[PDB]
């Protein structure tokens, strides 16, 4: 996160830090005790398939408090439509081996219905997102738990308001832009795969997961959030089905 | 109804035949008598964060 502050420690209770072999590789939100929401892109390069763990109630990097749970992940679930390498339907539904305990600092964001998140939570202006991801384009990453408040734009405003680079990807109906094009403010390398939450009458809903950029808070570009929404009914019929052999699952989308 | 201010429900909001309207609420929460407010039913409800809620 660049240009943030520090998320108090138990403000953010969903966001989910993803390691492999003990090393930092994505964010993630819990959305209630045994799933994770994440992005389909964190696994591009995943061969330690069995050494995936995801841990919440994490603030510091530094110091083991008592708050962090670690839970092995059982099962990466990706749309069959995304192709690795690439960053259209950026998702990923994570199941956890055991529930993760609710706490005061382990709390799940709540997944919206599609409507209320296409008619309501799309107007809700600003949002937060938040990671341990780099704190500059080609920085070191934070240790403490970052949070940045960012708005959202309609994507004909977003590709309006952008500067032509030439091969840039495309921002498709599964996407979103939000945040700033003065290059002060954005996620970054890191925080992948980690909410974007929105404020809506005293209660926070997953509306976005961190997916991609061109450099990170560079002049003339926003950061591009994968449109939750769209994946609402997908999610929701995976999360009523039995676990199936083999970490990865490529399901069918829609 | 829906399509407009979220039906005036704080959650989730359904339509029916004419000028019908029921609000709902996500699992861990309970519509009050108002037919339109939700109220935790459990101790870590979704999306309420218990150091803010607390204070
Ligand atoms: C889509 O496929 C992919 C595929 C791979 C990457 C990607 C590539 C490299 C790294 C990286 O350097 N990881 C490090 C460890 O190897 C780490 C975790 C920073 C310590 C991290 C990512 C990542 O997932 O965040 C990315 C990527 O950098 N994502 C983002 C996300 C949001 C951005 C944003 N909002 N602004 C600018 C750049 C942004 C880049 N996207
Ligand atoms: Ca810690």
């Amino acid at each position: 996160i660049v240009g943030g502050k520090v998320c108090p420690k138990g403000e953010c209770p969903w966001q989910v830090l993803l390691l492999v072999n003990g090393a930092q590789l994505c964010g993630g939100t819990l959305i209630n005790t045994i799933w994770v929401v994440s992005a389909a892109h964190c696994f591009d390069k995943i061969k330690n398939w069995r050494n995936l763990i995801a841990v919440l109630g994490e603030h510091d990097l530094s110091e083991h408090d008592g708050d962090e749970q670690s839970r092995r992940v059982a099962q990466v679930i990706i749309p069959s439509t995304y192709v690795p390498g690439t960053t259209n339907h950026d998702i990923a539904l994570l199941r956890l081996h055991q529930p993760v305990v609710l706490t005061d600092h382990v709390v799940p964001l709540c997944l919206p219905e599609r409507t209320f998140s296409e008619r309501t939570l799309a107007f809700v202006r600003f949002s937060l997102v938040s990671g341990w991801g780099q704190l500059l384009d080609r920085g070191a990453t934070a240790l403490e738990l970052m949070v940045l408040n960012v708005p959202r734009l309609m994507t004909q405003d977003c590709l309006q308001q952008s500067r032509k680079v030439g091969d840039s990807p495309n921002i498709t109906e599964y996407m979103f832009c939000a945040g700033y094009s003065d290059g002060s403010k954005d996620s970054c390398k890191g925080d992948s795969g980690g909410p974007h939450a929105t404020h809506y009458r005293g209660t926070w809903y997953l509306t976005g997961i961190v997916s991609w950029g061109q450099g990170c808070a560079t002049v003339g570009h926003f950061g591009v959030y994968t449109r939750v929404s769209q994946y609402i009914e997908w999610l929701q019929k995976l999360m009523r089905s039995e676990p199936r052999p083999g970490v990865l699952l490529r399901a069918p989308f829609p | 109804i829906c399509v407009n201010e979220n039906g005036g429900c704080e959650q989730y909001c359904s339509d029916h035949t004419g000028t019908k309207r029921s609000c709902r609420c996500h699992e861990g929460y309970s519509l009050l008598a108002d037919g339109v407010s939700c109220t935790p039913t459990v101790e870590y409800p979704c999306g309420k964060i218990p150091i803010l809620e607390k204070r």
